[PDB]
């Protein structure tokens, strides 16, 4: 006598909400929020660099915890909290900049700047520098003046980036424990160090004193840096408190860089990245970390959100 | 729902019915059985699908890193960046709940609709041979074997063969 | 209206209707009266204040300052911040914008609906008694007292009782 | 012989936009853009500090307009067109980065250093800072040659933060009328200032001269700072034109600061705040100031946008 | 579609419908005919460019230079400057494609949703003269001349006229 | 015997996406990303100023090359690439600041400083700049001692802003060739130069050294600036190595400022500007430069996304 149309339906229905309402159930949902971490850098298929001990920045000067480091090449760069860019206290002059550029150059290549020096001595170390002994920065060279409280003659060094790419130039300013210190290494009177690259102008005063205790030292350096387009020509006039580049360094390509305490794993492959680990998802959001870096979901505070894959759940 | 039907005219679902989503409860001489339609279920399936495949399509953009958790950058750009970073956070906070709900609304119409599609079709098929009970259901004057009903269910139905009788059964 | 009824087939709304959304006004040999059916009144009434609710509910995030109403900042990190605002309020005037259109297209295309819910709704329960005018109005072949239309306000109506004689009447 | 079905209508109907249409005629409409000022700051509930006539800056080195807020404590901050950060005409380096960090400090808590001198004179003073007679800023030291034109000992002063957060130090430079008088303060030769944290290096050489009259006075004060953090020493080597932290400062916990020019009403409640006063709104948007700060609706640029609350009106 | 009408019960459109976007193809004694009906057509036209106008009222706000082309800025400040203008060009390409799915998914529903209106209207104008096929189409049981049919379109139709004969060549 | 219903159909359908499908076949479409380019500068209706060869910070110092835009006046502003802000190598301080300033000044109005010298050189001068013999910057004044070795008087002199709108201070300091050089032109012993305005305090100690040759020249001059408010004096004390500000710089009005390499055309109408040209569309998107600047449609990644202004396309 009769043919009943209908739909389906479950016991179990899933909540979600709508432009009109709030948890309506409906026959079945899927999550648009991606929750899951892999504890882990998941560095299949990559030329992944871990730091370890040797920082960022490090790389350019080269403590003896960069020594391994000095010309690397990567696709992916990860940092260290243990990781340290000195050995002798010292700090950078824009810093963060720097590690930017870093982290994206896809490594360094080394090359001789070829300065020669007359009338100076250029092997100064210290106990903070450990290679077997007192020693210092791989890529640099302590220049004093050659006998104890002599002068130190005004000097004109020049490097011209010959290269079809712009050079990472690095020179480091020293700061020693007294005004009798600075007088020792470089002789009295105040001495001035100045650089021209056709497209920058800079100039540096040293400030003796006496600083807190660091790796058992007092003193600083103080690391500078710009970039020299190609042939484009800096000089170096100085007068004494200089730390001298020996190589320049130039960028190799690309890569991505990312700052972590979790371990590598070349088993899981993946392109979102965060400190804790890796964000292997292909939902169009994460509640993770919103400071996550590489190919990732949109970050959104929400931990879930709930999108209908089925009709209207009417039961009984 | 827009259409009326599901938590409409149609009262309830069917837990039953696990062969699809939309389908026939048949009653006549022979006792009931049931059954399931295969083009509507699968139409609301693929545009069901074909959402989800449009918001996993997502070949995302390189972003680094512009702060330091290791090494806090200097305050001044710190603020300006945590501002801008929470900005865009809302926005995309925003826009996921907007997305959601937007998109949870059509899904639900869309299966009301496509079980009111089924629906007038089969009116559609018995002219003047059945007639609408209101809770979702065709009667039919004229008597239908297992055959009959099948015969609905595979678009076969002719109404000009029952159409006298059923006409004079009113 | 994407329902086709509301300023549709139905040619114009009721201002004496103050009693609800919806409703019914008849005529029959005892004269006219009007009244209102809640049920229908009611989901839409629901469903609107559903979306009310969803955009009063705004628990929202903290922001600082990071600009100088007395004491302007340094110039190229002004004009970053200004940059970076400017940019933030386009997203976000276009999202309101969108959102006011988006959801007053659902509402009136809703409240359509709602009405064609109802008006198909009271066909099924008068199953060849009255016949479709076109205007939104069905007209009754057997005879309607004041208790008759009562009754089918109240889903009461049966159509098994008026059967033969409105049939013949055609 | 019939039953209509119809809906309802008015005869003033509410305009609003869709998708399709500008200015679709509806039953009813409510606005979603906040254009509602109340013109006071509601601070009902709230630990609040008006700073008048002191300067945000003002509260760590404490001139005589800042003596009722050298250690306040506070859910909001507020901050009016009057207040000054001096007394003694100066300027503080990095003013504004100092500024957001006092604002969310929910006040400070200020704790001896611990400084003690010999050689040296420590009660300097002006008539600038006023406190019924000539003074100075009450958590600084102006620091001298015990008699005119005397030497100034090469000196090492360091603090150590013994406590679990980071302390805010500060110490000013000193700018005198003439290079004669910077003479006089503290003796001939160029003085040298520098200041050396575990995770900091600068210098500070000062710059005698003649600057224009402010508070009848012609010469500046720079003011400078650094957060030193727990178990870490500041060392402060200097020479002379160097004035003296005698407290450290150190922040309570969290607040929120705004700039007004309104009053203050503890008889309103609001959580979004701006220079010309509140707005307490359930509205997802706002059209009243686009750096309106707290939690407040989105600024947009529309005056009005209609959302409609009823279906299409159809009179006639 | 959401309305069952388009790639729906109606098996496909008229390439021969040059006239209009609806429109009716008859048969009878006299042969078979077309035309275009004006009001629906028009009613979706007017829709549509109602978006169109929608999407180009964009009077837009002013931005200027942040950094530069020529002498690249320091590369903190740009590298904050790249990392918001990446964000906002990545909010903007989510918002564009949301935008026009959501929108042509409208269309496509709001196109569907008018030949419904149509074909009810007919449905309505033939009270029991004419039944449903279930193809898009209306069997007729009195006779129309060209006369008759151009009375359909114009909406003066009478089917009182033709009533008693139809209903009994039932 | 009946009458269909249908909806027309074409034999050639455009493609779209919706939200449930990709490539679905509709009527008819329009594109909503703009990929059209003009490659040209649009400028019909609009003060221009084609800054070609001079650099837009030139036009406060005034080297030969921007003789002619010492006071221009401009709704739009287009710097070149071969443009340049100096004759005498140099650099400006804060650089993109100044021209983001300049880009939207609506072009500048000089007026004297009424700066009177006595006891000093004040014409000197370089075939760097070349105005049919050696010269320098027509705004400024390169200050001497009167004859070689001369030493120099500690100097001090003022300039009030009279008027309205704040004054654009510009001064130089120059670096020299040597130690001996600056000795030379300003006599031995280091020199100072100092800035004090009201809301502004810095100070300029000069540093000489061999820089690499640019226009034939070694030396280096160090441009510096702050916006001098209403009623507020700025104060110079000097005794070298200072080039001296003879006019100051007021702002115009509006302007919009951009950077390109194509030409102008007074024909065509645009208001959003790149490099390459000028986009002239109502379209909400564009796909052609990211950095466009002016009232532009949003720049999107997708090259074309289409809407539908049809019905679907159902033929056969
Ligand atoms: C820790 C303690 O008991 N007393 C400190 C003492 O450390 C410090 O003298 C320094 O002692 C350390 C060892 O702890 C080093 O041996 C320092 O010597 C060297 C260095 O290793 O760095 C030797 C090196 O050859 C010197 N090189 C040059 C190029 O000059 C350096 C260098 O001069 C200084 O690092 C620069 O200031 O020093 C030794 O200085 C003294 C000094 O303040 O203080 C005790 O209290
Ligand atoms: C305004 C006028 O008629 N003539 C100025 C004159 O102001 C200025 O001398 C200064 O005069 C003011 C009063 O207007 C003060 O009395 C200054 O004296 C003090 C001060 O109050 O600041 C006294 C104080 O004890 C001094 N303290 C120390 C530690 O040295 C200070 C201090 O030396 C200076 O503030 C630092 O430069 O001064 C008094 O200097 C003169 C000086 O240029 O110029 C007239 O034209
Ligand atoms: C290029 C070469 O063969 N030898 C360089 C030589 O250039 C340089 O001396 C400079 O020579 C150039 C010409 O190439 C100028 O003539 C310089 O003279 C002037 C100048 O034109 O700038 C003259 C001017 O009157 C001087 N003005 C003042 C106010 O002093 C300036 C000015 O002193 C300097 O520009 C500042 O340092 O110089 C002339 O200096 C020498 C010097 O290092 O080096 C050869 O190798
Ligand atoms: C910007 O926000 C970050 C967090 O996104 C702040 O860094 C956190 O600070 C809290 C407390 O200060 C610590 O517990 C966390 O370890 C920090 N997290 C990270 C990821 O760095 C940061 O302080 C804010 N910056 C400024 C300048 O206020
Ligand atoms: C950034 O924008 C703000 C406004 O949002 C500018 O500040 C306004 O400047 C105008 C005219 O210059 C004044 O009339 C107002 O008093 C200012 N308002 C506020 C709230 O500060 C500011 O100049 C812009 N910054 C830069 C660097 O250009
Ligand atoms: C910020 O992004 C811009 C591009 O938007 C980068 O500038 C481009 O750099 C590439 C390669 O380095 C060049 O080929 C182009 O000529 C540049 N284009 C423009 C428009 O400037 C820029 O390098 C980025 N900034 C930083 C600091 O990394
Ligand atoms: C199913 O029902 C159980 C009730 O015990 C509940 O715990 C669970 O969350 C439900 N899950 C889903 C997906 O419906
Ligand atoms: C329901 O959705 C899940 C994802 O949440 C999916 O994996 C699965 O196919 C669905 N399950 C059933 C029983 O339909
Ligand atoms: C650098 O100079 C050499 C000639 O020595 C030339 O081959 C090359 O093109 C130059 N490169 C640039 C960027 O000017
Ligand atoms: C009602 O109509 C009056 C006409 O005098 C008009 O001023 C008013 O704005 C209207 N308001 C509403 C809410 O319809
Ligand atoms: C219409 O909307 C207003 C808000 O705009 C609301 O307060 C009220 O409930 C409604 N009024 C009527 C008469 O329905
Ligand atoms: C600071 O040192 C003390 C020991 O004197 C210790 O209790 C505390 O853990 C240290 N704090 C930090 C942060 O290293
Ligand atoms: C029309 O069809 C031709 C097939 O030759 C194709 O090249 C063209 O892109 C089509 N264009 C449109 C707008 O349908
Ligand atoms: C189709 O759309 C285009 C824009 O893409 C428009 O110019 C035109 O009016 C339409 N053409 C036809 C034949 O309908
Ligand atoms: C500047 O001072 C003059 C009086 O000499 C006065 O007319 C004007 O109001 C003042 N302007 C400001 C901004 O203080």
């Amino acid at each position: 006598d009769k043919i009943c149309l209908g739909h389906h339906a479950v016991s179990n229905g899933t909540k979600v909400n709508t432009l009109t309402e709030r948890g309506v159930e409906v026959v079945n949902a899927t999550e648009t929020v991606e929750r899951t971490n892999i504890p882990r850098i998941c560095s299949k298929g990559k030329r992944t660099v871990d730091l370890g001990q040797c920082g960022l920045l490090g790389t350019i000067t080269g403590p003896p915890q960069c020594d391994q480091f000095l010309e690397f090449s990567a696709d992916l760069i990860i940092e260290r909290r243990e990781g340290s860019d000195v050995c002798y206290p010292g700090k950078f002059v824009n810093e963060e900049a720097l590690r930017q550029i870093l982290r994206e150059s896809g490594g360094i290549d080394k090359e001789a700047m070829g300065f020669t020096y007359s009338g100076i001595r250029t092997n100064g170390a210290t106990s903070a520098c450990r290679r077997s002994g007192s020693s210092f920065y791989a890529e640099m060279k302590w220049l004093l003046s050659n006998t104890d409280n002599a002068a130190f003659p005004q000097m004109t060094k020049s490097y011209k980036n010959t290269r079809k790419s712009p050079a990472l130039i690095v020179w480091g300013i020293h700061h020693s424990v007294s005004t009798a210190e600075q007088t020792k290494l470089y002789g009295s009177g105040n001495k001035l160090v100045t650089v021209g690259s056709s497209n920058y102008q800079q100039s540096f005063v040293p400030s003796p004193g006496a600083r807190p205790q660091v790796n058992g030292l007092s003193g600083r350096i103080d690391f500078h840096w710009l970039m020299l387009n190609p042939n484009d020509t800096v000089t170096f006039s100085f007068n004494g408190a200089f730390i001298a580049p020996d190589r320049a360094s130039f960028l190799r390509g690309k890569s991505m860089g990312i700052q972590s305490g979790v371990q590598v794993d070349a088993n899981c492959e993946g392109d979102c990245y965060h400190s804790g680990g890796t964000i292997i998802s292909n939902l169009p959001f994460q509640n993770i970390d919103s400071r996550a870096v590489g190919k990732c979901p949109r970050y959104v505070k929400q931990r879930s959100l709930l999108l209908a894959t089925g009709m209207k759940n009417v039961p009984e | 729902g827009l259409f009326g039907a599901i938590a409409g005219f149609i009262e309830n679902g069917w837990e039953g019915l696990i062969d699809g989503w939309y389908g026939f409860r048949h009653q006549n001489a022979q006792g009931e059985g049931t059954a399931a339609d295969y083009k509507s279920t699968q139409s609301a399936i693929d545009q069901i699908t074909g959402k989800l495949n449009r918001l996993i399509e997502k070949t995302n953009q390189q972003f680094e890193l512009i702060d330091n958790e290791f090494n806090e950058v200097e305050k001044q750009i710190g603020n300006v960046i945590n501002w801008t970073r929470d900005s865009i956070t809302e926005v995309w906070s925003y826009n996921a709940e907007l997305l959601v709900a937007m998109e949870n609304q059509h899904t639900i119409d869309l299966a009301d609709s496509e079980m009111d599609k089924l629906y007038e079709r089969v009116k559609r098929q018995l002219r003047e041979n059945a007639e609408e009970d209101g809770t979702g259901c065709f009667e039919i004057f004229h008597k239908c074997d297992d055959d009959c009903m099948a015969s609905i269910r595979n678009n076969t139905y002719d109404h000009s063969k029952y159409r006298e009788e059923a006409m004079q059964n009113r």
